RNA sequence: GUUAAUUCCGAUAACGAACGAGACUCUGGCAUGCUAACUAGUUACGCGACCCCGGUCGGCGUAACUUCUUAGAGGGACAAGUGGCGUUCAGCCACCCGAGAUUGAGCAAUAACAGGUCUGUGAUGCCCUUAGAUGUCCGGGGCUGCACGCGCGCUACACUGACUGGCUCAGCGUGUGCCUACCCUACGCCGGCAGGCGCGGGUAACCCGUUGAACCCCAUUCGUGAUGGGGAUCGGGGAUUGCAAUUAUUCCCCAUGAACGAGGAAUUCCCAGUAAGUGCGGGUCAUAAGCUUGCGUUGAUUAAGUCCCUGCCCUUUGUACACA
């Protein structure tokens, strides 16, 4: 990558993406049956897996 | 004018310029690697981050 | 030819259990390989108090975040990296090609 | 024969402190009788020609480990920084001072600047170390 | 103090209640046959077990256990 | 309230009493013989090295901290 | 040498204690005497491992005191070493002898302690470690504000604790502790 | 040399300071305000002097020229970073002074703030600390 | 509050625990601070087990 | 002809000593020069110890070399103090027979377990509100 | 009876159970054995340099291998073997083999404090204010003020020390940022120093860095004198950071040279790599460690016990206490 972070800086930033997704998607799916989340980042793509109880709502 | 005084103080620098991710307060803040948060919000979401106490 | 896999992790027997599906990988597409070479773990360490505010006794906690990093040298073009690399991967793992 | 290794090492830098006595062509700075040889020092030395000893000194080191420049002759010539009513830490010694030295030995062929940096010890300087070692070999036996 | 535990000392004589014919003196033999017949999954607790087994036959092979 | 006012320099009769009785001590070090003669530690070590190059006194032990001299040998 | 064992320059055997109830107690012959009087350790993990320790470096380890000098082993096996040197060439016997006979002659028979004070007599450990600590602080508090070095004060201690002539710190608060133990009884 | 030898002077009187001559020579000079140990050796230095003498052995004319060395820095080869009065304010010459003009220029110093009635003269003038240090705990032993 | 946490816990035993903890916190019939606890079935607290046995919200 | 390299670490607290033996002539250096030159020189029959009581027969046919990384003084003197004995025993045993390996352990023994046996005593961890590992800072009452 | 333990043995109107302790996780050590390695090396060779066949090289390159390097699966220790004590049960002590025959931390039950936090929160009820604002922005000051007392710490009171040279050894670590404007620095010149000027390296086992750290070791100077101990106070100057240093931000040079001569009643912490001495990293940091949190070096005295004081946990007893 063109700004070259470290591995450091990296896993802790993957971490914070993945705290303040938990806590945007606990705020925003309550009403709903939020139950957690699941990131695959793959190259290009990145899957990320809602893990909710009504899927329908 | 007042858009010459308005924003026109240096935070270049300092504990004033930074602040939480969370809470947006300037004090106890967590600089190393890139957190950038308070201590509290980050006994809050360690077990999110990653981090735990081992040891 | 000389192709280089960077396996960055925090879960220990995940990346184990990556390193060697990449080995068994290498081992039935029958390529020269290098053996994991594993690099001295990285032990992020946070002290902070243990108390929202100051009033107490004078504790202190020890969140530990320990990150783990592997290579794997292989003797192949470029495409075998490639579909040994799409094959079977876990999120716990992250994977750095290094074609040079 | 013999090398610097199995020479003491006490009164080797002394040898070689009267070997460049002996010499005489370092071309001393004019600034040497009167400076203090780090921010952490207190006085001027005692001795009148710690330069030479001192340049003894970087020869041997040099001789030891090459590609010391000017901050790691300041690391093995730091010290204790007594900070008075602070407590002590560790202070790097004057740069000015082992410049003047490797300037010296690269005046005369004692030393020779290698690539990539820092400074490596001369053929011609190791024949010389070399002697002098055989010099307090022979002293001491 | 090196004392026993409930879940070793029940579950050791549920070992050699259960087989009395696969045990013996020797620690390192009875060791790893509670190894095999017994899911433990602790190291230390195995040991614990294998020891409180072999003092157990000690016990039997001296006279009988209550 | 005390106060040792020791001789920086020799008098003649110190100088003949560390001439005649120091090379009889069985301790001869510095430290004893400012004790004994009232004058300065340097002065006694210097005197002591100068009994060294004249050749009355025997060297035992040498350090940065304390030297060691005795008496010449007996036979 | 091989079979005999040199402290420095000093022979293991010729050292006779006079006390036999300080016999066990007293490290020094044929076994425990080493080439210095430093070691590794591991001294200090069971109770009566202590005796097995060696005199001389039972008291190269107390000499270190008073905060600007614990942990300068080095520093007190060289004050040891000179103090032995200081000892030979005043008393012209063997300093291992003379410094056996410092702790017989030093070391308190009696002590009193609360059970009012009843008097009672004192172990042989507790004996040796009393005198251990005695003629070490009387050679440091004659060598605190002083022209004489710590060797010579050491060996000087030393040397008038065997002597017996009541000039030494050790041998004056030995018979302090003697004699109030001998008047609370 | 070891003995005492003639016209043995016990204190030497230089620049209206007594100079004990049982002390050694840059620690002598250093009784004298206004030269300390690292001024007195740099003085020592630039003279032709054997050091390890005492206060008393060393001689008269050689004596004065010490005192025309300390009077004069710039004039015997001392850099202008060995004073005490670098860039004065009243007449801007680089100079060593010596035990009495010491202290008239550090009154005139204090004049000269209280003349321009600063801070830093009002805190000398009420008897502080000047240099920014806290009171609130120290300094107690000054005032009763 | 009483009869919403009865049948949280019937449901939660209904679908199948272990064991269950309930504490519900706060100013409850009254001004005073009353805080109910609701606990029945194998429930641990200590050790490293707590991480990776029990859930926790 | 063939190459015989023993290659045996000992270990202190940090440092470590890896001595190398081989066959040759009676010299032992450490770090490229001898045993009388290695400060602090009051341990100096502690490195000559293996050599007083072995005596100059054992180690006459053996050259040892040893690489030193870590720890102190102290530290690295008894380190190497430790790895060369434990070379000398482990080519004794290889090469040669196994009584005079016995005899020699038996002698190593009979004086010192540290010879051969490191000491597992390391470094303890130091805890929060104190200024070392067991003591605390100082409590403040009223 | 036993245990660090409501830990077990055994009695038994109790039986069957549950949390806690234990068990668990990490750390420390032992595996000349397995897996590994051009971001660690080893030893052999080929050269190069020097000294009189041999010795040194962190000088270069490659040949097998992992002992030193790192990290994975395993293993190893369990009162297992012996001698005694003990209902011959639960268990206790010593010894042989042995790297260990109590390494250290985390987690930590029921019930409660009207303990601390509304100044961590876009967690929040109620009350107050809401345009001449208790909202928000800017400038200056203050949070540092000094007759006084207390607390945590640093410097020391020196000769077991100070100064000046020489030798010689570490491990935790961290390092160029979303906003964010601020990194670690090798090497070459200028200057005594603080520092400045240019080429490079490093997103890290690659570069700083073999982390040439102190204490310590060796050799001079000092000579018991408030001394070359101690550096508080204060004057003059020179640099870096920042828009801005004055109430000296810090650092460097010269000079000035106070109390303090081992500290009363009182009291803190601790027993093995422990206390103490000693230095190095992270946090606060633009500039920045007398704090705190980790790590490394040197490394002991005394103890393997007791309820005497301070307290805690069981059983019995008494109570006119139950905000006890
Ligand atoms: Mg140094
Ligand atoms: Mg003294
Ligand atoms: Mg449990
Ligand atoms: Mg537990
Ligand atoms: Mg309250
Ligand atoms: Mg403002
Ligand atoms: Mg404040
Ligand atoms: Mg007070
Ligand atoms: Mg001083
Ligand atoms: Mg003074
Ligand atoms: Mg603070
Ligand atoms: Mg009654």
């Amino acid at each position: 990558m063109a700004v070259q972070i470290s591995k450091k800086r990296k896993f802790v930033a993957d971490g914070i993406f993945k705290a303040e997704l938990n806590e945007f998607l606990t705020r925003e799916l309550a009403e709903d049956g939020y139950s957690g989340v699941e990131v695959r980042v793959t190259p290009t793509r990145t899957e990320i897996i809602i893990l909710a109880t009504r899927t329908q709502n | 004018g007042h858009q010459q005084l308005y924003w026109s103080h240096p935070r270049k620098f300092g504990q004033g310029s930074r602040s939480c991710r969370v809470c947006s307060n300037r004090h106890g803040l967590i600089r190393k690697y890139g957190l950038n948060m308070c201590r509290q919000c980050f006994r809050q979401y360690a077990k999110d981050i990653g981090f735990i106490k081992l040891d | 030819h000389r192709i280089r896999i960077t396996l960055t992790s925090r879960n220990v027997k995940s990346l184990e259990k990556v390193c060697a599906d990449l080995i068994r990988g290498a081992k039935e597409k029958n390529l020269k390989v290098k053996g994991p070479v594993r690099m001295p773990t990285k032990t992020l360490r946070i002290t902070t108090r243990k108390t929202p505010c100051g009033e107490g006794s004078k504790t202190w906690d020890r969140f530990q975040m320990r990150i783990h990093k592997r290579l794997i040298d292989l003797h192949s073009p470029s495409e075998i990296v490639k579909q040994i690399t799409s094959i079977s991967i876990e999120p716990g793992v992250e994977v750095e090609v290094t074609i040079a | 024969g013999v090398t610097v290794k199995d020479v003491n090492q006490q009164e080797f830098v002394r040898a070689l402190a009267a070997f460049l006595k002996k010499s005489g062509k370092l071309k001393v700075p004019e600034w040497v009788d009167t400076v203090k040889l780090a921010k952490h020092k207190e006085l001027a030395p005692y001795d009148e020609n710690w330069f030479y000893t001192r340049a003894a000194s970087t020869a041997r080191h040099l001789y030891l480990r090459g590609g010391a420049g000017v901050g790691s002759m300041t690391k093995i010539y730091g010290g204790r920084q007594r900070n008075g009513v602070m407590p002590s830490h560790f202070s790097r010694g004057s740069k000015s001072v082992a410049r003047r030295v490797l300037q010296a030995l690269e005046g005369l062929k004692m030393v020779e600047k290698d690539q990539d940096g820092g400074r490596k010890l001369t053929p011609q300087g190791q024949r010389d170390l070399d002697r002098i070692a055989g010099q307090v070999a022979a002293a001491k036996k | 103090g090196r004392v026993r535990t409930k879940t070793v000392k029940k579950a050791a004589r549920v070992i050699i209640e259960k087989y009395y014919t696969r045990l013996g003196n020797d620690f390192h033999t009875n060791k790893r046959v509670c190894e095999e017949i017994a899911i433990i999954p602790s190291k230390k607790l195995r040991n614990k077990i294998a020891g409180y087994v072999t003092h157990l036959m000690k016990r039997i092979q001296r006279g009988p256990v209550r | 309230r005390d106060k040792l006012n020791n001789l920086v320099l020799f008098d003649k009769a110190t100088y003949d009493k560390l001439c005649k009785e120091v090379p009889n001590y069985k301790l001869i070090t510095p430290a004893v013989v400012s004790e004994r003669l009232k004058i300065r530690g340097s002065l006694a070590r210097a005197a002591l090295q100068e009994l060294l190059s004249k050749g009355l006194i025997k060297l035992v032990s040498k350090h940065r901290a304390q030297v060691i001299y005795t008496r010449n040998t007996k036979g | 040498t091989p079979d005999i064992k040199l402290f420095g320059k000093w022979s293991t055997d010729d050292v006779q204690i006079n006390d036999i109830s300080l016999q066990d107690y007293i490290a020094v012959k044929e076994k425990y005497a080493k080439y210095l009087p430093h070691s590794a350790g591991r001294y200090a993990a069971k109770r009566f491992r202590k005796a097995q320790c060696p005199i001389v470096e039972r008291l190269t380890n107390s000499m270190m005191m008073h905060g600007r000098n614990n942990g300068k082993k080095l520093m007190t096996v060289r004050i040891v070493k000179h103090a032995f040197e200081i000892i030979h060439l005043l008393t012209g016997e063997n300093p291992l002898q003379v410094l056996v006979n410092a702790i017989i002659n030093s070391g308190p028979r009696e002590d009193s302690t609360r059970i009012r004070r009843q008097a009672v007599d004192v172990s042989p450990l507790r004996r040796v470690n009393q005198a251990i600590w005695l003629l070490c602080t009387g050679a440091r508090e004659a060598a605190f504000r002083n022209i004489k070095t710590i060797a010579e004060c050491l060996a000087d201690e030393l040397i008038n604790a065997a002597k017996g002539s009541s000039n030494s710190y050790a041998i004056k608060k030995k018979d302090e502790l003697e004699r109030v133990a001998k008047s609370n009884r | 040399s070891l003995v005492i030898p003639e016209k043995f002077q016990h204190i030497l009187r230089v620049l209206n300071t007594n100079i004990d001559g049982r002390r050694k020579i840059a620690f002598a000079i250093t009784a004298i305000k206004g030269v300390g140990r690292r001024y007195a050796h740099v003085v020592l230095r630039k003279a032709d002097i054997d050091l390890t003498k005492r206060a008393g052995e060393l001689t008269e004319d050689e004596v004065e020229r010490v005192i025309t060395i300390m009077q004069n820095p710039r004039q015997y080869k001392i850099p202008d970073w060995f004073l005490n009065r670098q860039k004065d304010v009243k007449d801007g010459k680089y100079s060593q002074v010596l035990a009495n003009g010491l202290d008239n220029k550090l009154r005139e110093d204090l004049e000269r703030l209280k003349k321009i009635r600063a801070h830093r003269g009002l805190r000398h003038f009420w008897g502080l600390r000047v240099r920014g240090q806290h009171t609130k705990t120290t300094g107690r032993r000054g005032r009763t | 509050v009483r009869r919403a946490c009865y049948g949280v816990l019937r449901f939660i035993m209904e679908s199948g625990a272990k064991g269950c903890e309930v504490v519900v916190s706060g100013k409850l019939r009254g001004q005073r601070a009353k805080s109910m606890k609701f606990v029945d079935g194998l429930m641990i607290h200590s050790g490293d087990p707590v991480n990776y046995y029990v859930d926790t919200a | 002809g063939p190459l015989q390299s023993v290659q045996v670490f000992g270990r202190k607290k940090t440092a470590t000593a890896v001595a190398h033996c081989k066959r040759g002539n009676g010299l032992i250096k450490v770090n490229g020069r001898p045993l009388e030159m290695i400060e602090p020189r009051t341990l100096q029959y502690k490195l000559l110890e293996p050599v007083l009581l072995l005596g100059k027969e054992r180690f006459a046919g053996v050259d040892i070399r040893v690489r030193v990384k870590g720890g102190g003084h102290v530290a690295q003197i008894y380190a190497i103090r430790q790895s060369i004995s434990k070379a000398l025993v482990a080519y004794y045993q290889k090469y040669v027979d196994e009584a005079s390996k016995k005899e020699i352990k038996d002698i190593l023994i009979q004086y010192d377990r540290t010879l051969l046996v490191a000491d597992p005593r390391r470094c303890e961890s130091k805890k929060f509100g104190g200024p070392g590992a067991r003591a605390r800072y100082q409590k403040s009452y009223r």
